[PDB]
């Protein structure tokens, strides 16, 4: 779904996966979408844009995911 | 009533033969088939003998029976011309397709003309600045000349012709005509909604202040419609040139589709094909059309035609024939576009009759020929740099490579019509800013700056203000540590009540496609027509 | 032999009874589930909607593919070419779009659903049968029509199977719903049309193709349009597929459809064998 | 010098192997286009007579 | 090659087996259908092959399948003319191949 | 223009007028050769006469040849360019020197009409497009 | 090329002499037979020559 693609690109283009080695990024994004709480995808789908309220709770939820390896 | 009415003799795709018992129409005469689903206009192309004409249909021929009455109009295809066509869309046979009512015609002109004579030619080479760096410098455009944009499917000759509409049509005082020949209907609706927002086309009561006539024969049309819609687009422009005395702009998107649609037709006219598969009459069909688009003594047409090269083959007989009909060719290259340089103009394949020192001045001319000198010298090194690298060139040729790698970024330019899909705003560059900017990269005034500072900027001012920004940005890695502090209580509520302020969508099961659906009852066995015309099943035999 | 005229121009059954059904290039079902029931017959050869009948492409068509929906975004009413070598993932981009419409159709409202048509021209009949088993075990077959003129079918059937499937997809466009048609190997439809043309002894042009092989695909792809608000506002999104030989996209049919469609999805063969899948150039 | 030449000539065999691999392709495209073009010239000359 | 498929299809459809079918030089199947098409006065397609090249190959290769009663697996020796894989005779054959076994010297 | 005749069968003219205009202009220039004076004829786009002659012959249903040209397209240009001679003293001593112009496609000198006129004419003036952009004008190879 | 060869064949056969035959462009013999070939109603061979080349 498009709301789970944009969080996986927000996790990568901002730099929340720079610590993760390139061998385990397919495992990292599968760990991003699973461990980030699923209510943030309902906000981004309904608002249809990363609202300035939402990227704070996105960046809060993106720093508390356990990325594999590293 | 029985005479002057032929019957359809035979139907071979877009080519219809009509047998006239009494008297035959002229060649180029237009006919009408009675009882078609649409208005089917045939145009007489050949007298085949035995009282049969051979015609080209302007719409589809599906549903034509070989006895159908065809009446002669006694004239060629006549389209409405005049100021009443401004702001209107016409198709090939002059019908309004914009749903704004009938066209308030000043006249109904035949679309078939003789080209204007030798005594009515004008020899007055004045420049037309387009604001495009590679066009204004290396192949400048004549103010009343024929201009070709040669391209290979996806290289940018509609974005270039829309930028020429954006740059020279607003600054023009006369009337534009757009002949969309064999292009996408999506682009004909994009251009229509753009010209209404821009005020070039006004609807309703303000229609008389429109400055553009659209004529559209797009690629959903049969080959007879695509073969004559360029002739309809000239006739609107030929009226403003001859009768109104105006300076006309004629934009013809893909004049190649005129040549292609005459090749889908001539296979069925029983001709022996010429080279690669085109009609034997390629050069005189194209020359019959292109000689009508001229500046005469009573008006000028600045025509800009896009020419499609069919498989990126410039030696294909349809682009090669068009090259002799133009004053300024702008050959666009698929390999320039793969470098990301836009507009993808080949600087060593685009020519103009204006690039002459007695027409554009010796200072503009000398920096054009010096820009083409170092780009040819970089092309002569292109395989030594490939198989041996830049390490083995001379120190006087590594200056040739580095300068030519700079001016081929400096010919690149952002467009005001490409700003939607590229994000960067468009840059109009004046003529003197291009001549002075390309003196500087030739003399060596900008050997300091990097190559990428020249990429996609307007002027030589903008390369200096981008060479700074490329060095402000590598210093900005050491700038500051961005921390977002104490904002969770200022204006951002929570995540849980942010769910409670979304609106739940009423998702509906049972998709319900049986709304307004008639559902005729198709029976099992094949229903056929018997000899009395009734719908009966198939008999059981073989 | 006696030839009977049926009385009408070449027509296929269109309507809501075509959903779920596998169909040959002429309309009659091949999946062995009986005749098409809730259906009516319309022409395969319809002139595309004009300039006034269209409006600008505003609404997104989510493919479900990350490299597509991020980098090459596709709107409703668009024609997007999927072009690349053999076995570079061209079908997988196309059938990820059909599967993703099953996931999106159960969450959007009724008038925002996308109904898919998959035209299989010149394919193996086994890969068509392995594709219906995929669309059935996913549940995508509820919103999918499947038109298939395979490699053993006659060349007029492969020429006409895109136009048959477009008329089945123009049912949804003309009634305000949204359609998604995939012509898998439109390269195999021009080869079948080249066969009919050379057997009709028509003069061949470049690569022995006829002169109207552009008009073969331009007539077909102009029917994918986003209609205006006074025509229901329904759309049809085309995904023509072109197979290139050795990555040469300056070929005749490849450059024909590039100059017809709006964008392209070049799937590179070098990225595909370096593990980068989908191998988006 | 001998070790930078050993690496600058490894970069030249693959540059002249990528150039050769791309020239093998467009020769093959020009080979197939020649056999198609000469054959269309023979059928067009035979259909004018037959 | 159709005489060979018919013997293979009896073991597939009547015996209900998993048949192998070896077509030694599928290219010579293509080349001989190219000659029959030329003797019947048909206009050659691109490079010089039959216009029906994809449906003469495809008429052969679509009978090689697994059905509910049995299977026919085909190992077809492939020749490539001028070592050009974009030649229309191997390019049409490669659209049907489910595997490739290269034997190297 | 005091010494120049200009024959111009342009692109809008019929194909038998462009076919016949090198012969029309040579007959006008042969007046000076046959009366003791000296002529100079320039057949600009003799590559476009052969295309006009190909259109006539394909539509008279004469069977096509190389690039669908007629078989006698060598004789189209060989009988035209042999009319440019230097006559003897018993015929006046007049002369006529010809400058046929042929356009090639991407420098393909091995094209069909280009091969014919190279073997008909005495000299060649080859003009290359890569020498044209190195500043060498006239781009003489 | 047959007219000049006939003069050379008279000096060889009847006069018994040794002859020198110089033929400038024997290619033009084959080229001239191609310019009449399709007008004698025969379909062309390879590159554009007569089938009887
Ligand atoms: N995104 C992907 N990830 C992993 N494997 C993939 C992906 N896409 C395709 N494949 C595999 O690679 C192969 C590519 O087949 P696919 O049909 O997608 O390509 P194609 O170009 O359509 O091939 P064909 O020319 O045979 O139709 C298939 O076996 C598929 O299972
Ligand atoms: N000046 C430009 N700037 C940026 N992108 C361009 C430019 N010109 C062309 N392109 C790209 O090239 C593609 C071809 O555009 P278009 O002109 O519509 O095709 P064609 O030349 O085949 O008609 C566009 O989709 C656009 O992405
Ligand atoms: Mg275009
Ligand atoms: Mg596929």
């Amino acid at each position: 779904p498009i709301e789970r693609q944009t969080v996986a690109v927000y996790a990568a283009t901002k730099g929340f996966l720079d610590k993760v080695r390139v061998q385990d990024i397919v495992a990292a994004e599968e760990a991003v979408i699973s461990q980030v709480n699923p209510a943030v995808f309902k906000i981004l789908k309904a608002n249809g844009k990363i609202t300035p309220a939402l990227d704070a709770h996105l960046k809060a939820e993106l720093r508390k995911v356990k990325l594999p390896g590293a | 009533p029985a005479i002057d009415a032929g019957y359809v003799s035979q139907v071979i795709g877009p080519v219809v033969d009509v047998r006239f018992d009494g008297e035959l129409p002229s060649i180029l005469s237009s006919l009408e088939v009675e009882g078609h689903s649409v208005r089917l206009v045939l145009e007489v192309a050949q007298h085949m003998g035995d009282n049969t004409v051979r015609c080209i249909a302007m719409d589809s021929t599906d549903g034509l029976v070989r006895g159908q009455k065809v009446v002669d109009t006694g004239s060629p295809i006549k389209v409405p011309v005049g100021r009443g066509t401004l702001g209107r869309i016409m198709n090939v046979i002059g019908e309004p397709v914009d749903e704004q009512g009938p066209i308030d015609a000043a006249d109904i002109w035949s679309i078939h003309r003789e080209a204007p004579e030798f005594t009515e030619q004008s020899t007055e080479q004045e420049i037309l600045v387009t604001g495009i760096k590679v066009v204004d410098l290396l192949a400048p455009y004549q103010r009343g000349g024929k201009i070709g944009l040669f391209g290979g499917a996806g290289v940018g000759k509609t974005v270039l012709i829309m930028e020429l509409i954006n740059n020279v049509a607003k600054a023009h005082g006369g009337f534009s005509v757009f002949a969309g020949v064999g292009e996408r209907t999506r682009e004909g609706n994009d251009l229509y909604r753009e010209m209404i927002e821009s005020g070039v086309i006004k609807l309703g009561a303000e229609r008389g202040n429109s400055k553009c006539t659209l004529v559209y024969g797009q690629m959903n049309e049969p080959p007879g419609a695509r073969a004559r819609v360029a002739l309809t687009g000239l006739t609107v422009a030929e009226y403003f040139r001859d009768i109104e005395g105006q300076d006309v702009l004629l934009f013809v998107d893909n004049i190649f589709r005129f040549t292609q649609a005459n090749s889908e037709v001539s296979a069925l006219l029983g001709r022996i094909p010429s080279a690669v598969g085109y009609q034997p009459t390629l050069a005189t069909d194209l020359g019959g059309l292109q000689e009508r688009i001229t500046t005469t003594t009573k008006g000028s047409i600045t025509s800009v035609q896009a020419v499609y090269v069919p498989a990126d083959d410039l030696t294909d007989p349809a682009p090669a024939t068009t090259f002799a009909h133009l004053d300024a060719t702008t050959v666009l290259s698929r390999s320039i576009a793969e470098l990301g340089i836009y507009p993808a103009v080949d600087p060593l394949d685009s020519t103009s009759r204006m690039l002459n020192p007695n027409v554009i001045g010796a200072e503009h001319y000398n920096v054009a020929r010096g820009v083409q000198k170092v780009l040819q010298d970089y092309k002569n090194l292109q395989d030594i740099i490939a198989i041996l690298g830049m390490d083995e060139l001379s120190e006087e040729d590594k200056l040739t490579v580095a300068r030519a790698r700079k001016i081929q970024r400096f010919l690149s330019q952002p467009f005001q019509v490409a700003e939607v899909f590229t994000g960067t705003p468009g840059k109009y560059v004046d003529l003197a800013d291009t001549i002075s900017g390309f003196q500087g990269v030739l003399t060596g005034k900008y050997d300091d700056l990097p190559e990428m500072a020249f990429y996609m900027v307007g002027d030589i001012k903008e390369v200096k203000e981008k060479a700074d920004k490329m060095a402000k940005d590598i210093a900005s890695r050491k700038e500051a540590d961005n921390k977002k502090v104490s904002e969770e209580l200022k204006d951002i509520p929570s995540l849980d009540k942010l769910v409670s302020e979304i609106k739940e969508v009423v998702i509906e099961e049972d998709d319900g496609l049986e709304e307004d659906f008639k559902a005729e009852a198709l029976s099992s066995e094949t229903v056929v027509l018997n000899e009395e015309g009734k719908s009966v099943p198939l008999p059981k035999k073989n | 032999d006696l030839v009977y005229r049926t009385g009408q121009i070449v027509n296929v059954p269109i309507g809501p009874g075509t959903l779920g059904r596998v169909t040959d290039g002429l309309g009659q079902p091949i999946d062995g589930k009986g005749p098409l029931t809730n259906v009516r017959s319309s022409l395969v050869e319809v002139k595309a909607p004009g300039i006034i009948a269209r409006q600008s492409v505003r609404e997104p068509l989510f493919t479900g593919v990350k490299a597509v929906d991020a980098l090459v975004p596709i709107g409703r009413g668009q024609r997007e070419l999927i072009i690349g070598d053999r076995q570079t993932g061209k079908t997988a981009v196309a059938i990820d779009a059909i599967i993703h419409q099953k996931n999106c159709n159960e969450q959007v409202p009724k008038a925002q659903r996308v109904y898919c048509v998959y035209v299989a021209v010149g394919q193996k009949r086994s890969t068509v049968a392995q594709l219906v088993k995929l669309f059935t075990q996913t549940g995508a077959m509820r919103y999918t029509i499947m038109v298939s003129a395979t490699a053993s079918d006659a060349a007029p059937l492969q020429f006409l199977a895109p136009y048959s499937g477009c008329a089945m997809a123009e049912y949804f466009r003309d009634t305000g719903k949204h359609g998604l048609i995939i012509y898998d190997d439109l390269s195999k439809q021009s080869v079948a049309y080249r066969q009919m043309s050379l057997l009709l002894r028509r003069p061949p042009g470049r690569e022995a193709f006829p002169g109207d092989v552009f008009y073969l695909h331009s007539r077909l792809l102009e029917r994918a349009a986003k209609l205006s608000k006074e025509l229901g506002g329904g759309s049809l999104t085309a995904f023509p597929v072109i197979e290139t030989q050795a990555g040469d996209v300056s070929a005749y049919i490849a450059t024909n459809v590039i100059s017809i469609t709006d964008g392209q999805i070049f799937l590179e063969t070098e990225l595909f064998y370096k593990g980068i899948r989908p191998a988006l150039n | 010098e001998h070790a930078s030449r050993m690496s600058a000539m490894e970069n030249s065999t693959k540059s002249a192997g990528e150039m050769l691999g791309k020239l093998t392709l467009d020769y093959n495209r020009k080979r197939q286009a020649t056999i198609t073009t000469e054959l269309i010239e023979i059928i067009a000359g035979a259909s004018a007579l037959m």
